[PDB]
């Protein structure tokens, strides 16, 4: 057996607190980890082997 | 844009040498000229604004396939920046430059038996300004001298005194007359300060203003876009 | 492989959410990236006529 | 013997053959997008008690800022859009806008310009031909719902032939009293109130007895390829504004009550498939004309 | 002011990005490790599962 | 001589002369804006699983928090909007709402009550009078599409005079069979299916041949200045709701099928210009009434 | 003599499947995702990138869009199409499994029901118009009723109008002023327009001998609908579904619009329970129109 898994981390959620507030706080952290918060341009054309 | 920007006889003649006849003519059917129409000018009036469509409006119009239609298309391109719709000219004439059509015998086109009075009436010479009148007479003189009709050119100028005053001072066969000529023939050009982005009443005036306003942007952003298409291609 | 307009397109095996977030971020920054000539045109409209 | 036809289907005038290339289509799509921004910016300016949102949208639209002591009409973009709308309606309307202006205006936005992304449903009912016997009187009234009133005097069981054309997809027939209807060389079914018909099935024969006038109400549905930005409410409102302003006051043209009748009448003429393509571009242009004209109101009673 | 603020037409890309991430956090919860429903069953009951 | 008129044009009742000042106009615009957010809050409540977007919008609208115990009515804004609508329809309706309450409600949002910054197209067909000779019978039916049926029973052809008023901008005439219409003192044109007319030019003469009946379908377009937030679809829905809810139930008034008929009927009064301004404000209020009552039905 | 509206005659039974709480959640979820799919497409067309459309299609169809393959809409489109078929007629098969519907309904959460709002339906019901001897009555139209009446007898005739008991208000207008009043009530003076409540009872209208009288009727009916209901979209969805042949099933009745469909089912025995299914069909047609416009096939 084999499988492919996407790992974006674990983000616990509290039931009492509003989900939108937690989503927004987690959105800031996720953007920072992914490196998309600041203006950027992808440079991956040189990432290859012949 | 490029043809209307030339401000000297040398530059105009040099441009016509490098420009094929394909640029003079157009592939859009347009509308029939000499039509009394009502156009919309909401800048000024609520009612529709009358005007008459002409061959020098700057918009492609239908033209016949005879010799006169081809000559009228060339003159319209020089004075208005856009030509007419002549169906199926043929690849043989499209590759030739405008000057060879005007001043050479190898094009296979019989430009004799041409009436300058009839052509001037069709092009609405009474409506064109000094620069457009000057450019039209340059084409007439080149056609006359190639076919040996210098007398008919002089007769036409004698009948039209206003055109005789502003006649060009060059002789087609002599290079010295071309270099020393001091005529100004620039319809469009980069202006000091700027011009307001406002419409004009006439079809000719509004279309001419659209060329002047867009010349500045065309001047800055044409080299790269033309080069991308020019690269990996053979000229006509 | 090259795109029609000279861009480089990378085909890789990646996650559904990581691809969705990263490419959406790219499209948001890209609409604010314009040519110099277009930038000059916008500036010229703000400054006086002369 | 007697023949009847819908009023809006008679003599469809030719449409313009200009401004139909890819560059002109991009110009129309750009105009619709920027005219929409004008409407939203006007709403934002009203709420924010400031002219900042409107100035930015107008500057992008007109390449000029709004001017004091000078009515704001839209500048060169408004002039180009108004003239191409006139050219789309009839061949007799002139071609005034040069190609250089359109290419300059088409570069303002990044629209696709595709005219076949989606579809729209049009409700005009085409009754091409209704053939009646000598002693029968037939009247056709309406475009959105056609009421056909038929009276038979003397003899009995007059046969009326209905020809709905071939373009319409589905046609629904409702009668004041149950009636008999069947296709050619087919048995007549029991009388019933309503019928669902495919106009391509063929001519339809309806049996009309003596006395007791029978009225048939017909509604049709037709599908035409339109862009995704197409909105029928804006197109119809733009159509009325164009008629009121006089943009369609051209010689030797036909006038219609709505854009629905316009597009259907052009579709049912000869070479109507290529006429519809021009009509759809006119619809998008009228959509832009409506939003632009509501943002800037020149006319004052 | 926070409640009644209206987003401008030229909203910054960082706001659009964060709204996209927050929407995906709520819409697709299985990616981030939470769910809305769970089921508790004894061992002797056979439940059809993803095999 | 037989004179036939449109049914909806007769006896327009006086409209209210209250709540037309700048402060009151801002109140109606505020109500439209806040009712729009109330509807949108339902969709924003679905993207999440909470009711906070709806509770937040209700508190802004009603100045009170929603409670599960009672039916959500709308608070003080609902009562003000309902009563102001009644005062618009008839001059006999009382002006119950104080101006202090309206001023307080107008400060919730920062909208400006400018009701002359846009236009709308109204499709009601005004037929003031159709004059026919003795032998002919003329019947006018409908408002959005006027179907005029005329039958001639005399020996010779008849001339029928059409008066479409002096307000409509354009009128399009389509006949079952081709017919001839010319303006007074102008030569008759050939028979055509479609005629386009400008009502201001003058009365029109129609030639009625002896034989089968002739039916003319008329469509009109009128431009009336309206606020930019005007939505004709939303206004029409609110008019039906207000009629059903009994907001228009008051003695000595006229009832209309649609807001299209109402505004055109008022415009065609003796001094109809001043009525149109009040009618437009009623439409904007009706637009807010439709949005609010759909979110909060009672 | 008796005259009745054409669209009110013999309403065919509606489907009895896919009406539970889980099925209703599936329709509400489908409408929510279809609306996002059409909004992303418009945003996609305006901009250079097609990222918003790819994410919306993936959520709707559970597979990424591909250039070579056509965009069918996925399993959600197939389930929605067959569910629409089942609602219209009881003879249409109910084949879509419930486990598949439950899985699709879990894509999104909807905070609402099918009874939290209302919509006004302007279809005029004329149940019967009873006419005496030598009185010709014709009823034309559904959105606007044109009752043309003409009598040839020497004396004036009384005509009975029955508008049912479901409509809230009915507005009457005539070519010439006419007198109308309830049963056993004095006749008023002639007026051009009347406003009536259909619950008031049968109405008597007099007819003079001289000229034909035409009465134009409009009506308003309120039906409980979800807050996401949109009459403009359900009308477009009804026409599209009819053209696609989703309603081509034997022994059923065809209507000109969804307005006539819901009103005719209301004016029938067991009409309260039929209307609930019709409202669910309306939201499903709303989702169908939005999806088909973004993904024409």
């Amino acid at each position: 057996h084999a499988l492919i898994k996407e790992d974006l981390g674990q983000w616990p959620v509290e039931t009492g607190i509003s989900l939108v507030n937690q989503a927004g706080v987690f959105a800031v952290q996720l953007a920072n980890k992914l490196g998309i918060d600041k203006p950027f341009v992808l440079d991956a054309g040189s990432n290859y082997f012949t | 844009m490029d043809v209307l920007s030339k401000g000297s006889l040398k530059e105009l003649l040099a441009h016509l040498e490098k420009t094929p006849l394909e640029e003079a003519i157009s592939y859009r059917i347009g509308t029939v000229p000499y039509q009394n129409v009502l156009i919309s000018r909401n800048e000024y009036y609520n009612q529709l604004y009358p005007d008459t469509t002409s061959l020098i409006d700057g918009v492609s119009r239908e033209g016949q396939r005879n010799v006169n239609g081809l000559i009228m298309s060339i003159i319209s391109y020089v004075v208005s920046g856009s030509g007419h719709y002549i169906p199926n000219i043929g690849f043989m004439l499209l590759r030739r430059s405008i000057l060879d059509i005007l001043t050479k015998h190898d094009t296979g086109l019989v430009t004799n038996n041409l009436n300058y009075g009839i052509i001037a009436r069709n092009l609405t010479v009474s409506k064109m300004n000094c620069e457009q009148r000057k450019r039209m007479l340059i084409c007439f003189k080149l056609l006359a001298y190639k076919d040996g009709n210098q007398n008919d050119y002089e007769i036409y100028l004698n009948q039209n005194i206003p055109l005789k005053q502003i006649a060009p001072n060059f002789i087609p066969g002599d290079m010295r007359t071309v270099i020393h000529n001091q005529d100004q023939l620039a319809i469009v050009g980069i202006p000091a300060y700027r011009l307001t982005q406002s419409t004009e009443l006439s079809i000719r005036d509004d279309n001419a203003k659209s060329y002047k306003l867009g010349y500045v942007d065309w001047y800055n952003s044409n080299s790269f876009l033309r080069e991308r298409s020019e690269f990996n291609l053979i000229r006509l | 492989y090259p795109d029609a307009d000279g861009n480089d397109v990378s085909i890789i095996f990646s996650g559904a959410m990581s691809h969705a977030i990263f490419t959406y971020a790219q499209s948001q920054w890209n609409k604010n990236i314009i040519k110099l000539d277009d930038y000059i045109r916008e500036i010229t409209l703000t400054v006086p006529k002369q | 013997a007697n023949r009847a036809t819908s009023a809006f289907l008679d003599n469809p005038h030719p449409v313009g053959v200009n401004y139909v290339d890819e560059g002109s289509r991009q110009f129309v799509a750009v105009a619709e997008l920027l005219a929409s921004k004008l409407i939203d910016s006007s709403r934002e300016s009203d709420e924010s008690n400031s002219d900042v949102p409107f100035v930015q949208a107008y500057s992008k639209f007109a390449d000029d800022n709004p001017r004091h002591l000078r009515v704001k009409t839209g500048g060169k973009m408004a002039n180009a859009l108004t003239n191409v709308i006139r050219s789309y309606y009839s061949i007799n309307a002139p071609a005034i806008v040069p190609q250089v202006e359109i290419d300059r205006l088409a570069s303002k936005a990044t629209v696709s310009g595709d005219m076949y992304n989606s579809y729209a449903i049009f409700n005009s009912v085409p009754i091409v031909e209704v053939l009646s016997p000598a002693r029968t009187t037939v009247s056709i009234v309406g475009s959105d719902r056609a009421d056909v009133t038929m009276l038979n005097t003397g003899a009995g069981a007059a046969n009326i032939t209905f020809n709905f054309g071939q373009i319409a997809e589905t046609v629904i027939l409702k009668g004041s009293v149950p009636f008999q209807l069947a296709r050619l060389n087919q048995p007549m079914p029991a009388a019933r109130f309503t019928y669902k018909l495919r106009p391509l099935d063929g001519p339809f024969i309806v049996v009309l007895p003596v006395g007791n006038p029978l009225v048939i109400s017909a509604t049709a549905a037709t599908r035409i390829q339109v862009p995704l930005a197409f909105n029928k409410a804006l197109v119809e409102s733009g159509f009325q504004t164009a008629m009121n302003d006089g943009l369609f006051d051209i010689q030797n043209v036909n006038y219609y009550s709505s854009f629905d009748e316009f597009i259907i009448s052009q579709y049912h003429a000869q070479d109507g498939i290529n006429r519809v393509s021009t009509c759809v571009i006119l619809g998008l242009a009228l959509q832009a004309y409506d939003q632009m004209r509501r943002a800037l109101p020149v006319r004052r009673v | 002011k926070l409640v009644g603020h209206n987003y401008p037409v030229y909203v910054e890309p960082v706001v659009n990005i964060m709204n996209f991430i927050s929407a995906r956090f709520v819409a697709d919860s299985s990616y981030f490790g939470y769910t809305n429903e769970i089921m508790i069953m004894p061992n002797h009951i056979n439940v059809p599962v993803d095999d």
